[PDB]
């Protein structure tokens, strides 16, 4: 959910 | 790899991730004087996106733009289909229902982002292309 957006949120 | 120090599409679409995800985080506790603005805030940051886009297409190769093209239709589509669930939730505002149909607000706003994150990935092996990367 979260976590998941939020890692490809700074790559 | 690419330098981002003036990429507007990239500056773009982060800001447009980052609405998506200040709306998410925020949303459960939050009346729709709260949430609504918000839901504005990540348009807003849509349409700066597509807008950005609009002026990049023309240097990039011919072949890349119809697939851009889409992408945009797709995440005005997402957008819509964001504001369907938030006008739901509204109406069903402190009843047995708000909560669910936050639920899908983030299930819109999640692929919203994803879309954005795809669209994104297009322009970069557009530019790949244009600068004559191997």
């Amino acid at each position: 959910r979260m976590s998941q957006i939020k890692r490809l949120l700074s790559e | 790899n690419l330098d981002r120090s003036n990429d507007k599409v990239y500056e773009n679409v982060t800001g447009l991730v980052k609405a998506v995800i200040e709306m998410s985080s925020k949303i459960q506790p939050a009346p729709p004087e709260e949430y609504v603005p918000m839901v504005k805030e990540v348009g807003l940051a849509l349409r700066t996106l597509l807008a950005t886009v609009d002026e990049t297409i023309p240097l990039l190769p011919a072949s890349t733009h119809r697939e851009i093209e889409m992408a945009q239709k797709l995440l005005n589509s997402d957008l819509g289909e964001l504001i369907n669930k938030m006008k739901l939730a509204q109406q069903y505002v402190m009843t047995s229902l708000q909560q669910e149909y936050k639920k899908q607000m983030l299930t819109a706003a999640h692929a919203l982002a994803v879309d954005a994150k795809n669209l994104l990935d297009v322009i970069d092996q557009a530019r790949l292309k244009m600068l004559g990367q191997t």
